[PDB]
């Protein structure tokens, strides 16, 4: 309903978080973000 | 569009010619508009900082402040 | 050939032929305008220009 | 293929641009300058076109391969240490471009072709341009994730300055989700001064002032004529660090100090906060107002959408600014206000209800708490406070002293020689208010002073004295019954005076 907006999206885009946050990786190690992300 | 508010532009450029014919032929061609208080170098710009430090001692600033 | 500054922050301009004629001034940027047909024309009256 | 050494950063000081490092592409550019006239005088030798091929392929071949592999590079690194780092290190290095391709311009002078001296210069410029193009100005990456990093630059030094008076001298309510969320629609620290806020003293604003003017001037003079549009971004950007982070937040710092708004027998957090807020107005007011005018006026170039920058975000911060400060005045009027009138008429049933009569005739309560609510109150800041509002602070201050004098000596309710108590506690307190730092009140207390002479209206001492010169600060029919205001009104018929 609205968690498809929200958390839904995030349930369908939740290795995007960290995939998401990989456009950082390149542009401009990898452990406290990608595995203990809470 | 350029008669909705085309005219809606050249009525309001009237209107205020009608608000500027104050009592005197007013003549309305200053442009100033000033607040409630009264180059050529790269570093210059921090000298005008600085020289607002030299108007931060200017003048005491005194002013009014009341209500 | 007078590349003009911008007057304020010091810094230069665009370039501009300085086109002094009889009694009028063409102060007109020629970049890209290679003519000296319709280039950019800052222009007045000299009899008023200071 | 550097690994990016130290230091890095050693640059985010609130001041121009900073330590570690060159640059060392200046090395490559001046070996690019070097070879350049090599290159220059040996093709300009050999050869029978001129730009062709030097300023056509080989300065091609210049930024190729210089400007390609070592500057993005120089943006990989200087990117990678951080953004604020290589935003103003994009403005030394994209300004080292143009070092050298002003070298490139009196090199070019060293070149003696005219088509070469046309564009062909200009394409050397235009690969400048490219240069310029690979993190381009028509993307928010050069202006505005420049602001963006000016925004984290911005709230960092600015809004962390004045860092425990920011964050925090209060919840942060402070009166502004208080009362400009009522009116326009108490101790929270103690007690010594502006000291950090207000504003931050200056030093902050010159801090904002110095950084944010220092990369304003940076995106400023390096980016191109599309300025005045960013110019109100970054400078409503600076209407939000210093006329909402700075008139709302480091002057909800000094409304943390008008957090001691409504502070009726409260005047000790008021004893501190004069001063606090008297320097939000000096410092913030006079510092910003006259800094942003003056700096304002360098600023409009010629659009008279800069008015709208004049009117709207400069000149309306100080209408709204002046709605921020002057009503948390009229509220720290009512603070004031309440303090001398609550507290210094908050004398007992022997001084402020006295029958006294014929006896008691001295210094009470009244004295007391009006030299200490009124004397503790401005004549700890306040009279050395606000010069910057000096005839408001003083004239205006004391002038609701004169109000508060008309709620504690003026209407101190006290008997026919409990009057002559208002007049040695009382006018006791109108010499002593004209001395409590709100001091005004050598007129309208000294009016209550001669009705304080004419509130003492015993069987004896009651027709003329009431009907002096100020001893019409009594009433019209109420000058016989200048103790109306007591518990007894005057003795035995009070009223034989208006028929």
């Amino acid at each position: 309903v609205l968690c498809d907006k929200l958390w839904s999206c995030i349930q369908g885009q939740t290795v995007s978080l960290y995939l998401k946050l990989y456009t950082v990786i390149d542009k401009h190690k990898n452990d406290i973000i990608s595995a203990f992300e809470e | 569009f350029n008669k909705i508010w085309g005219k809606l532009l050249d009525e309001i450029e009237l209107l205020l010619v009608r608000y500027i014919n104050d009592p005197e032929l007013i003549s309305s061609n200053n442009g100033s508009i000033k607040p409630i208080n009264g180059e050529d170098n790269s570093s210059v710009k921090d000298q005008a900082f600085e020289l607002k430090a030299l108007l931060k001692d200017i003048f005491p600033g005194f002013s009014v402040s009341s209500n | 050939n007078w590349m003009e500054l911008n007057t304020t922050t010091g810094k230069p301009l665009q370039m501009v032929q300085i086109f002094i004629l009889n009694d009028l001034v063409l102060i007109a940027d020629k970049s890209r305008d290679k003519q000296n047909d319709f280039i950019v024309s800052q222009c007045y009256p000299l009899k008023d220009v200071t | 293929f550097i690994k990016n050494v130290k230091f890095k950063e050693q640059l985010i000081d609130f001041e121009n641009h900073s330590v570690i490092i060159e640059t060392s592409m200046q090395n490559l550019i001046n070996d690019v300058e070097t070879v350049i006239k090599n290159e220059s005088k040996i093709v300009k030798r050999v050869f029978e076109e001129k730009a062709t091929h030097v300023i056509q392929l080989f300065i091609q071949r210049v930024f190729a391969q210089k400007i390609e592999p070592r500057f993005e590079v120089l943006l990989r690194n200087s990117l990678s240490i951080s953004n604020l780092a290589y935003v103003r290190i994009l403005h030394g290095l994209f300004t080292l471009f143009g070092k050298f391709t002003k070298s490139l311009i009196d090199y070019f002078q060293l070149l003696e072709i005219d088509d070469s001296n046309q564009i062909l210069s200009t394409t050397l410029e235009q690969c400048f341009a490219d240069l310029f193009s690979h993190y381009l100005y028509d993307r928010s990456k050069y202006f505005g994730i420049e602001k963006r990093s000016l925004e984290a630059i911005l709230v960092d030094m600015t809004s962390k300055f004045t860092v425990n008076y920011d964050k925090e001298i209060n919840k942060r309510v402070l009166l502004d989700k208080y009362k400009e969320k009522l009116s326009t629609n108490t101790a929270s620290d103690i007690d010594n001064s502006p000291n950090s806020p207000a504003n931050y003293s200056l030093n902050d604003v010159d801090s904002m002032l110095k950084c944010v003017v220092e990369s304003t001037a940076r995106v400023m003079e390096l980016i191109p004529n599309k300025a005045h549009l960013y110019i109100l971004e970054i400078l409503k950007i600076m209407f939000l660090g210093i006329v909402d982070s700075y008139m709302e937040i480091a002057l909800e710092v000094a409304y943390w100090k008008i957090c001691k708004v409504d502070i009726n027998k409260t005047a000790g957090v008021v004893n501190l906060n004069f001063l606090k807020f008297i320097s939000m107005s000096t410092e913030i007011l006079d510092l910003l107002s006259i800094s942003i005018k003056s700096i304002f006026l360098p600023l409009l170039n010629n659009s008279p959408e800069i008015k709208a920058q004049i009117i709207e975000m400069t000149n309306s911060q100080i209408q709204k600014m002046e709605i921020l400060i002057n009503i948390i005045l009229q509220e720290t009027i009512t603070v004031i206000s309440t303090k001398f009138s609550a507290i210094l008429c908050k004398q007992k049933k022997k001084d402020f209800v006295p029958k006294s009569q014929e006896l008691l005739d001295q210094d009470t309560l009244p004295a007391i708490e009006i030299v200490n609510i009124l004397n503790l109150i401005f004549e700890q800041s306040s009279k050395f406070l606000k010069g910057k509002n000096l005839q408001t602070f003083l004239t205006l201050i004391g002038e609701e002293l004169y109000g508060l004098l008309l709620s504690h000596y003026s209407h101190f309710q006290v008997n026919s020689i409990g009057g002559v108590v208002v007049t040695k506690d009382i006018i006791g307190y109108q010499t002593a208010i004209e001395d409590w730092g709100v001091a005004s009140l050598i007129d309208k207390f000294a009016t209550l002073r001669e009705l304080a002479n004419l509130f003492t209206v015993q069987p004896e001492l009651l027709e003329s004295l009431t009907k002096e010169g100020h001893l019409a600060d009594i009433g019209r029919d109420i000058i016989q019954s200048y103790i109306s205001n007591r518990e007894d009104f005057n003795h035995d018929n009070f009223i034989n005076s208006v028929k």
